[PDB]
RNA sequence: ACCUCGAUGUCGGCUCGUCGCAUCCUGGGGCUGGAGCAGGUCCCAAGGGUUGGGCUGUUCGCCCAUUAAAGCGGCACGCG
RNA sequence: GCCCCUAAGCGUGUGCUAAGUGGAAAAGGAUGUGCAGUCGCGAAGACAACCAGGAGGUUGGCUUAGAAGCAGCCACCCUU
């Protein structure tokens, strides 16, 4: 992969970022691609599931003030971008995660702010 | 143990290597074990 | 090269003295004495490691430096913890028991046979088809463990034999 | 063919610049 | 776990079934009678069963819907598939037959839309050297 | 087999080896080709050994030519016979071969079987020989 | 389509002959002659490194701009010597060439593309020869080969031109040959 | 057609040997389409051993009893 | 030609060779090593190592007792 591929990548990162309400980022070690595929018959109808590089996010989160969300990115990645809504994609991936029990929520992003584990399952029974 | 003028990686496992100045090939597979003699 | 910049860390109870080439480590398991080739240097790092240094970039010394980092750090945890590698038995009929020191096997053939314990290394019997050898020198571990195991010749077809622990050995049919 | 051999490849010799009579 | 291709309404051949799922720990009459039973219910196509084992020997069979391949054959008309696909073609089909298998295979699939399963029906039928139109 | 169909002389010298090739050193006609390192007669059997070889490693598609006709013939006395007593019947026929002759050409779709059949027709000739393409 | 001269440094040769020629060729120089309209010919020595790189980048026929004692000139390569063997550059041929003046080309042409699988592409012409300006030459033509049936035949009648560049060849030249893929059987007729 | 025609005696057999290893047996191995017994192929190995008869002048060969085995060659096709 | 036999250099400077190559040989085989030159990727973390995934259509069709990604032949696709 090229790293003008890279820097492609970086933009529609970031493209997609700008249009999305909130973000989630979570782990999926341990995942077959018929659970992903599960996950994004779920997910795809409103909100967007993605995994991507550590350090190509990095940079692409160097847009906006998301730049405190790097910490997050050690260890696997995956991302829950919400088009439609805010918070649809978050009870998607807490449900996908207790059901398959091999998901770990990093945290997520709303409201300009990042927020932890459990303040992420409270902002959910919001 | 074949012991051949000319010897080569017949598999993907097949390790080239040499051994006290004789070229030698190694692999799980015990058919492909051969030596330049 | 990429094994010889990494430093030795020694525990707490680990005595470490250099004389010019030969090196010493002296543990709760022991004692164990090296020494190097001479275009490597090693140097008591300390902050508590060893320091393996080679002052050139040709072959022969980018080729000794992590034969005598891998060495040391052999050296060391030999006294520290020990070595100890297990092995099974498999077949009817085929059996170990130890006599003192020595170790006794019934492999089939018409005599049983016997192995004597070298020196600084001993032999535990766990069960009749499962046994370990241990010792703080790898390298003597590993000759007697080889050693042991070549008593039978491989069988393919019904896996009679002594094996390592994990050790999955290829097997093949005599359909006849 | 050794003797043959040997012959015509000491015609080589530095002395012999590179000829030998019988070759 | 395994997964074959079996005839609706016949049970217990010799070759393709029998010695397969003799050594998956499946018990083969009940499986028969039981597939016989939803294959007669169906009685139209011959059908893709796969058994998940468990450790006391239970077995579950899913019954996934008719192959794209029989399905295209039999909206094509023909009995076999082109030797020579993309070279030599041997039948035409409509959208409507497309339209139908894509929403059984919608079904089937992982497609979000009927418009994908059509697409892949048309893949399909390009390995089997068969025009869509 | 190629034989030429007919030669206005039946006994001839034996071809010249001095000097390296003039004509006919760079492909022309396929996108492979091999080029020769060595003098050498080659005869019309190796030339047939060598496309079988690339015929059979390529199976259906592509297309070979031979730039190189063995029109040259060679004679040999009868077995078991003195000196003397006039030329020999021609029996072998060659072709004059020096470095730099392109010899077989072949053009294939894709770059590795191309290599591996031309590499296949190499170890059937008496020549040192490498592979060249249509590209400076 | 607007091509730059390529800077290189030549030396005007003190000495010619084959001996002169061997010892430059051995000081990893290449020798050339530069002779044009001006009806006056230089014989020059260039670094066969640059030169060479000069050639993998723009091809064959590439410009330059050459400094002669300071001096710069325009030439063309107008021919090449290359080694069968070595395959190295023996000897060159420069053109004088002015801004704004038709010369005669030979300009390579490749293929690309996916013509139907049952058939094979064959090329009978590595080049074809083309009137156009100095600056203005093409670096190489293309011919795009796809869902092309059969036996079809691709002529230099046929062939795409930039602006402002014309073929002067008989446009029956057959460039590109599209043949059916010879069968399992066919390969075994040909040279038996 | 280079020594030998003012002479270098030629085939088998006998007696006596001596060397090589491209190994017939005995010895040590690897791989097998090596279950065992018995094989196939390759590698290392020259210490010792390697039968008696019928027919054919016989080189050669066929055959009868055996044997662990009944090896292949060089030495003026060793040796008048 | 110049270490000793054997007259004269175990001459000087810079590299190479590990094969006693030097002090015999081919097609061909090969992670031996030195030098020089291109192209690819790589701190936007390269290669190796350790961990998780490698799915659905579907066993793509013809062929066969058999063809399921893995006798063979043809096409050689789509969804997440
Ligand atoms: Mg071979
Ligand atoms: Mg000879
Ligand atoms: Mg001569
Ligand atoms: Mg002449
Ligand atoms: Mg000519
Ligand atoms: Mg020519
Ligand atoms: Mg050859
Ligand atoms: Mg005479
Ligand atoms: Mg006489
Ligand atoms: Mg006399
Ligand atoms: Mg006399
Ligand atoms: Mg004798
Ligand atoms: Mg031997
Ligand atoms: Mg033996
Ligand atoms: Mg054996
Ligand atoms: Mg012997
Ligand atoms: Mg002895
Ligand atoms: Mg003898
Ligand atoms: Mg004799
Ligand atoms: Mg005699
Ligand atoms: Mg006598
Ligand atoms: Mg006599
Ligand atoms: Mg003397
Ligand atoms: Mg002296
Ligand atoms: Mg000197
Ligand atoms: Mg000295
Ligand atoms: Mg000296
Ligand atoms: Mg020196
Ligand atoms: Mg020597
Ligand atoms: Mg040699
Ligand atoms: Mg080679
Ligand atoms: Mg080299
Ligand atoms: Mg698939
Ligand atoms: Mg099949
Ligand atoms: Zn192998």
């Amino acid at each position: 992969m090229a790293k003008a591929d890279k820097a492609t990548a970086v933009a529609d990162i970031a493209e997609q970022f700008k249009a999305s309400t909130a973000t989630v980022v979570t782990e999926y070690r341990g995942l077959t691609v018929a659970n992903l595929a599960e996950l994004r018959r779920a997910l795809g109808d409103s909100a967007t599931y993605t995994v991507a590089k550590n350090t190509l996010v990095k940079r692409a989160a160097s847009e906006a003030g998301i730049e405190g969300l790097d910490e997050l990115f050690a260890g696997p990645t995956a991302i829950a971008f919400v088009k439609g809504e805010a918070v649809d994609a978050a009870k998607a991936i807490k449900k996908f995660a207790k059901d398959n029990k091999a998901l770990v929520i990093k945290g997520g992003y709303m409201d300009g702010k990042a927020l932890s584990v459990a303040d992420v399952e409270k902002i959910a029974d919001l | 143990m074949k012991v051949n003028p000319s010897v080569k990686p017949i598999c993907d496992k097949c390790r080239v290597i040499r051994r006290h100045g004789r070229v030698m090939v190694i692999c799980s597979d015990p058919r492909h074990k051969q030596r330049q003699g | 090269s990429r094994i010889g910049k990494q430093p030795v860390p020694v525990p707490s109870g680990v005595d470490v003295t250099i004389n010019g080439q030969n090196l010493s480590v002296k543990g709760p398991k022991g004692t164990l004495t090296l020494d190097v080739a001479e275009p490597i240097s090693v140097s008591r790092a300390e902050d508590g490691a060893i320091v393996v240094t080679r002052p050139d970039d040709e072959r022969r010394s980018r080729s000794l430096h992590g034969l005598s980092r891998t060495l040391i750090a052999n050296l060391v945890t030999g006294v520290t913890e020990g070595y100890t590698q297990k092995m099974e038995i498999f077949g009817v009929g085929y059996r170990v028991q130890l006599k003192g020191q020595n170790l006794e096997f019934a492999l089939g053939y018409s005599h049983p046979v016997l192995i004597e314990a070298p020196e600084g290394i001993t032999f535990a019997v766990e069960s009749p088809t499962k046994f370990s050898v241990s010792g703080i020198d790898k390298q003597k571990v590993g000759q007697i463990s080889a050693v042991i195991r070549r008593l039978r010749r491989p069988d393919p077809y019904k896996g009679k034999g002594v094996r390592y622990e994990g050790e999955q050995i290829r097997r093949k049919v005599g359909k006849t | 063919a050794k003797r043959g051999r040997k012959k015509r490849d000491r015609k080589h010799s530095k002395a012999n610049h590179g000829k030998r009579p019988n070759a | 776990l395994i997964k074959l291709q079996i005839q609706a309404g016949q049970a217990n051949p010799a070759p393709p079934v029998g010695p397969a799922l003799g050594q998956h720990g499946v018990n083969i009459m009940e499986f028969c009678k039981a597939y016989n039973a939803a294959t007669e219910s169906q009685r139209g196509n011959v059908i893709p069963v796969e058994i998940t084992v468990y450790e006391d020997r239970s077995f579950t069979f899913a019954l996934k819907t008719p192959p794209a391949a029989k399905l295209l054959l039999k909206a094509a008309g023909v009995q076999k598939g082109s030797g020579e696909p993309h070279k030599t073609k041997v039948a035409k089909v409509t959208w409507d037959q497309v339209r139908e298998i894509a929403e059984t295979k919608k079904a089937d699939l992982n497609a979000n839309d009927i418009d994908a399963a059509a697409k892949i029906i048309a893949g399909t039928a390009r390995s089997m050297g068969i025009t869509v139109e | 087999m190629l034989i030429p169909r007919k030669v206005k002389h039946r006994k001839q010298h034996h071809p010249e080896q001095r000097g390296i090739a003039s004509g006919g050193t760079s492909v022309s006609f396929g996108d492979y080709g091999i080029q020769a390192l060595e003098h050498a007669y080659i005869t019309n059997r190796q030339i047939e050994s060598a496309r079988i070889a690339i015929n059979r490693h390529i199976k259906r598609g592509g297309k070979v030519w031979i730039n190189i006709f063995p029109d040259r013939p060679l004679t040999k006395k009868p077995a078991e016979t003195r000196m003397g007593s006039g030329k020999g019947s021609p029996e072998w026929w060659v072709a004059n071969v020096k470095p730099g002759r392109v010899l077989f050409e072949l053009s294939y779709p894709d770059e590795k079987t191309a290599r591996d059949a031309l590499t296949r027709a190499i170890h059937k000739l008496p020549i040192k020989a490498r592979i060249v393409t249509r590209e400076e | 389509t607007a091509n730059i001269p390529n800077k290189l440094t030549a030396n005007v040769r003190t000495r010619t002959g084959k001996g002169a020629s061997r010892q430059a060729r051995r000081d990893g120089k290449v020798p050339a002659v530069l002779y044009g309209h001006g009806t006056d010919p230089q014989h020059l020595e260039l670094n066969a490194r640059d030169f060479a790189a000069v050639l993998r980048s723009h091809g064959t026929n590439a410009i330059l701009t050459l400094d002669i004692e300071g001096t710069e000139q325009l030439a063309l390569t107008k021919a090449l010597d290359v080694h069968p063997i070595r395959r190295n550059i023996q000897h060159a041929d420069l053109l004088v060439v002015q801004r704004g003046e038709k010369v005669t080309v030979e300009v390579t042409v490749l293929v690309e593309g996916d013509a139907t699988p049952g058939t094979l592409v064959t090329q009978d012409a590595n080049t074809i020869e083309i009137e156009a300006e100095a600056l203005s030459i093409p670096e190489q033509l293309t011919v795009s080969v796809e869902g092309v049936e059969a036996g079809t035949q691709i002529t230099a009648g046929q062939i795409s031109l930039p602006e402002g560049v014309n073929l002067i060849s008989d446009p029956e030249l057959l460039v590109v040959n599209v043949v059916e893929a010879p069968s399992a059987e066919a390969l075994e007729e040909e040279g038996a």
